[PDB]
């Protein structure tokens, strides 16, 4: 009896525009899983002078001690401080958020490549979605419980620059030693600074959880600090012409990753052979598609066919036909989305599965203090 | 083609 | 008169710093500060260090000198106004003058304030000798803090400055800061505290260019102890003053670009296979250092290093040689490694004797090729013979008159004051001052092979209270310039009776040094008890009108001035459209909105938002009534949330770079001429941040990929 349904990954819509995102709040991340409403110690501020680049800096050192949190987590995926956030914009407002899907940016942009990215080049996962008055959607862990080692150097690297290019304070208000300090320090993951954004595309209304990396200028308090953000991006050699398109399909996924939550700056470190940090070069997020428009036409075709894929997708998101049955005391229903063979399949989870009791009745998608706080209208 | 993408005014609420 | 020999050291050494003023020149009476400005690049900030500018103006070159002190503040508004229209200044403007200064240069003040009331009386003997019956000079002491002409100054700067903001639409969104003789601090201090409070502020733009308007020559290791690179120096034409051998209408002007100073310091402070990383930001600090520790306010020189310029290249080439061997840079955002200090010191103790020889042999050839007391001119170098063996006894016994059993006893005891103080003056310029009371108290310093044994030590310091201006002017005056204070205080220095006579001795010794065969001896006046003369000055408070115990106060507020400005209308709405009839709340504000940050506080002068304004002097000028166009209020730095970084900011674009790949190679290997006069006019160079992006292409980037290949 209940739904089933299947869209074309080819198939196109006519939307190339974005609402202009708004900053609802934001939260962070401690390396225990608590979640810190409305606190910011985990926003870095951006730092790296010219006169570093000089120097051999090597971006393989420490990799023994790497603190990886993010494994450990029990659901590593979760809403509940996206959740959360939203309930204390809310309650000081006595209303919901006017949005129809609730998500994070990671399965926004997971979603979007579909249109360009093959199952395995994508690394495509499952998607599990629900209603309560509104789309909530969750991606399924990795359920793992360039070969090897030198895969897991390559993803070191990436947050070894992160830890070099910043401090955990305003450049005015750290001592002159922690600066000193900074080669030495202790790379860790899943302890993040997460804002919280309302976006759209087309008539669909849109909040995003995003994790930024820094604040590049300055903070302003109680305000959208989303025009003072950037992104620091993991690092490559360039050294012939082939280099430049390897390059230009990673400042593509860059850009998407940027434009859909309205930060400015892109900021890409480059490597030699072995781990030393060559360069550092910066992008504005207005740049890319002109810059890639000019280098590789095909590329810089995407970033329109991207958004107009956007539209179709999010438009049949609610097309499909979810309930979108408005009282927060209805009963709830419960889907699976894929991409398959290029197809994306969704499907109801009937009663007599495993997952259906839990992500009806239990933790397993939405908070129990948030079905408390939308109940109570 | 001259066209790329942008952002549009929000609905104000 | 010639170059002085600082400038023929930097045109020899650096001739790319410096370039022409440009002017405009329009003969209509001149609207344009708001046009774009011709000498390259607009500023934000200008700072002027007033004490250049009324020492000029009141004693100048031209045979009249002004002959009313009302006359001396009408040309004081020529000159500034001069000023503003070459360097154009679009966010802010810093009205600095000297207030009560610390004891380490009150001892300093004291000596050229005797030395020149002297001279006033040498003069005065001629012209009654000539005898315009009584035509006495104007009395140069008069420029001091707590003076009545100081006083006059103060009400003449803040009338021209809303005389600017009222009539001129250039104006309207530039901020004007007054730190007026009655704030306490000298100019070049209060310029350096701002800038670096400026500096603090996480909402600062990393690219604003700024100016510093003076004559004095440390402004240039100032100017790159700001670490802020988009800097320049505006200067008089020191080359012009010699090719001219007529009016000030056509004197010609100088930039020095510290922007281009750090472009040869690179090539010029480079050392190879140092053990720790090179950091060019460290290495122009230690340079400013030996700057300071070879020519000083505070301290009299080593014995060694008699001459700046060649004594700042002996002890690089010092540096040089020990610094592979040290674990760090010598200084550290304004403290010193005494350990690293102790291993310089004895590398030039082991030159000190040679350095001596080849002095004496060069002034035997200057020589050829042209052919203690009580009172009076005396020489006390004439026995020492620094050039000839067993000096170092003969040194000590002659200038302190000192047993030779008790020189190792007056060693120690110099060589820490000396230390104390080289610590003193490095954190006054980079941090602000360590201690008000603190001085040197000898006349002379050690010898270079009496620097050891100090390695150990531990230096600390307390901010007791600056002085208040009688306290200050009974400090520095000698009886002779007792005019300048309220009648009572003139008996405490002229009465034989009085308890503090022997503070003010109408003649005393003065010591030439060196043989120099000139103006330059010390003069050996005793060193005051401050306790000794505090109780005395104090003890005549009660008897102070009021009128004279104003005057008397610490200014706390320096002052602002504003006119219809971005900040104009939330200002007004706090400050003065109030609450209650008090003066409780204040405002504080930051960097972005207007290109400024402080804390501000309703006006203490008693300004209203609709009162009349009114000029002191009587060179016809309008009562501008203007109260209207204008807010004052009194003005406060934000204090400092943690001391202040030797480092570039995040952010900072750099202009492009002037110097070739000769200019660089020239000065790594020391290659040796212009006639600088004449090819100064060659030297223009950009300003302001060039291009868009912090980073230069370099191979292995993406957006340098391209740049390499279209470069080939
Ligand atoms: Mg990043």
């Amino acid at each position: 009896m209940g739904v089933s349904a299947n869209l074309f990954v080819k198939q196109r819509g006519s939307t190339t525009a974005l609402k202009q995102p708004k900053e609802i709040g934001f939260y962070s991340r401690t390396k225990d899983e608590e979640y810190l409403i409305s606190d910011d110690t985990n926003l870095n501020y951006y730092y790296l002078p010219d006169a570093e680049l000089d120097r051999k800096l090597d971006l393989s050192s420490g990799f023994q001690k790497f603190k990886d949190y993010y494994k450990d987590f029990e659901d590593r995926c979760s809403l509940r401080g996206l959740l959360e956030t939203i309930e204390s914009s809310e309650r000081h407002k006595g209303k919901k958020i006017n949005a129809d899907i609730i998500t994070f940016r990671g399965i926004a942009r997971k979603l979007i490549s579909c249109a360009f990215d093959s199952p395995s080049f994508n690394t495509v996962d499952l998607r599990i979605v629900s209603f309560n008055g509104q789309l909530f959607i969750k991606e399924v862990p990795e359920a793992v419980n360039g070969r090897n080692i030198n895969q897991d150097l390559n993803v070191f690297t990436g947050y070894k620059f992160e830890t070099l290019a910043t401090l955990s304070n305003p450049l005015q208000y750290t001592p002159r030693e922690v600066i000193e300090k900074r080669t030495k320090r202790i790379v860790s993951h899943g302890d993040e600074y997460i804002s919280v954004v309302r976006t759209g595309v087309g008539n669909c209304k849109l909040i995003l959880g995003a994790e930024v990396d820094c604040i590049f200028d300055f903070k302003e308090n109680g305000r959208d600090n989303l025009k003072h953000y950037a992104e620091l991006k993991c690092t490559q050699q360039v050294a012939n012409i082939s280099d430049t398109h390897k390059f230009e399909r990673k400042l593509f996924r860059t850009w998407l990753q940027c434009f859909l939550v309205g930060i400015p700056r892109i900021i890409y470190g480059f490597k030699d052979d072995h781990y030393v940090l060559k360069t550092v070069e910066e992008f504005s997020t207005e740049e890319v598609p002109v810059l890639l428009k000019n280098n590789n036409p095909q590329v810089g075709s995407a970033c329109l066919e991207a958004i107009k894929w956007y539209g179709l997708l999010t438009e049949w998101l609610l097309k499909m036909i979810p309930r979108d049955e408005d009282p927060h005391s209805q009963i709830r229903a419960f889907k699976l989305v894929f991409e398959n063979n290029h197809l994306r399949l969704s499907e109801i989870e009937e009663s007599d599965e495993e997952y259906s009791g839990l992500i009806d009745g239990e933790h397993i998608l939405s908070n129990g203090f948030k079905e408390w706080r939308k109940s109570l209208k | 083609d001259n066209i790329i993408p942008t952002y549009e005014v929000g609905d104000g609420d | 008169m010639g170059v002085p020999s600082f400038f023929r050291w930097l045109s020899r050494k650096y001739p790319k710093i410096i370039s022409p003023v440009l002017e405009e020149q329009p003969q209509v009476i001149l609207p344009l500060d708001y046009s774009a400005s011709n000498p390259n690049g607009e500023l934000d900030n200008l700072y002027l260090d007033m004490n250049g500018i009324v020492h000029p103006c009141s004693h100048p070159e031209n045979k009249p000198p002004p002959e009313t002190e009302d006359e001396m503040l009408l040309a004081v508004f020529e000159y500034t106004n001069r000023v503003l229209n070459m360097a154009r200044p679009r966010k802010v403007l810093v009205m600095a003058v000297d207030g009560v200064a610390p004891r380490a240069k009150m001892n300093q003040q004291r000596a050229r304030r005797f030395r020149s009331a002297r001279d006033a009386q040498i003069e005065n003997e001629a012209r009654e000798e000539i005898m315009v019956r009584n035509k006495k000079t104007w009395d140069s002491n008069a420029i001091t803090p707590g003076t009545p002409f100081m006083d006059k100054l103060a009400a003449a700067l803040r009338y021209w400055t809303a005389f600017k903001l009222a009539t001129d639409p250039g104006w309207k969104n530039l901020q004007v800061i007054i730190s007026d003789a009655t704030v306490p601090g000298e100019g070049e201090h209060k310029i350096m505290n701002f800038i670096r409070s400026q500096r603090a502020d996480p909402e600062y733009n990393p690219n604003t260019t700024h100016c510093i308007y003076g004559l004095d020559a440390d402004l240039i290791f100032l100017g790159l102890a700001t670490h802020e690179p988009h800097f320049k120096i505006l200067r008089e034409d020191v080359f012009a003053q010699d090719n001219r051998k007529k009016q000030n209408s056509e004197q010609p002007f100088l930039w020095l670009h510290i922007n281009v100073l750090r472009e040869y310091l690179s090539a010029e402070l480079w050392v190879p296979g140092l053990p720790f990383t090179f950091d060019l930001e460290r290495a122009i600090d230690d340079w400013v250092f030996m700057c300071f520790f070879c020519g000083n306010d505070f301290l009299p020189h080593l014995p060694c290093l008699d001459v700046r310029e060649n004594s700042i290249d002996i002890l690089l080439d010092i540096w040089k040689v020990v610094l592979p061997k040290l674990k760090t840079y010598m200084t550290c955002d304004g403290v010193l490694n005494l350990p690293s200090v102790e291993t310089l010191l004895q590398h030039l103790g082991s030159r000190e004797g040679d350095i001596f020889k080849t002095r004496h042999i060069q002034e035997a050839r200057k020589k050829e090729a042209f052919e203690g007391p009580k009172n009076g001119v005396f020489d006390t170098d004439e026995f020492v013979k620094l050039f000839e063996p067993g000096y170092h006894e003969r040194y000590y016994t002659a200038k302190f008159h000192v047993t030779p059993q008790d020189i190792e006893q007056l060693r120690k005891d110099m060589v820490k004051c000396y230390i104390e103080g080289v610590a003193w003056v490095l954190m006054y310029y980079y941090q602000g001052c360590a201690s008000w009371n603190w001085f040197y108290p000898y006349h002379y310093a050690p010898l270079a092979t009496d620097f050891h044994g100090f390695s150990h030590l531990e230096i600390k310091f307390e901010e007791g209270t600056p002085f208040l201006p009688y306290e200050q002017l009974m400090s520095v005056l000698p009886a002779a310039s007792g005019h300048a204070l309220p009648k009572i205080f003139r008996s405490l220095m002229s009465e034989p009776d009085s308890e503090i006579i022997d503070f003010y001795p109408e003649e005393f010794p003065i010591d030439m040094n060196g043989k120099k065969m000139s103006w330059q001896g010390i003069a050996l006046l005793p060193f005051i008890d401050q306790d000794r003369l505090l109780t005395a000055v104090r003890a005549q408070y009660p008897l102070l009108s009021d009128a004279e115990r104003a005057r008397n106060i610490r200014g706390e507020p320096v002052l602002l001035i504003s006119n219809k400005n971005a900040n104009y209308e939330r200002f007004s709405k706090k400050l003065y459209s109030k609450e209650n009839n008090n003066n409780n709340v204040v405002v504080k504000f930051q960097h972005f909105k207007s290109g400024l940050s402080g804390i501000v506080s309703k006006d203490v002068e008693g300004f209203e938002l609709n009162g009349k304004i009114v000029c002191p002097i009587q060179g016809g000028s309008l009562p501008n009534l203007s109260t209207t166009l204008i807010l004052k209020m009194s003005y406060r730095l934000i204090p400092l949330p943690s001391r202040n970084k030797s480092i570039i900011l995040n952010g900072f674009i750099p202009s492009e770079p002037v110097l070739t790949a000769y200019d660089l190679d020239s000065i790594m290997y020391k290659y040796n001429r212009w006639n600088f006069g004449n090819d100064l006019k060659q030297n223009i160079v950009p300003v302001g941040p060039k291009g868009i992006t912090q980073y230069k292409p370099r191979t292995g980037g993406y957006r340098a990929f391209f740049y390499f290949a279209e470069l080939s």
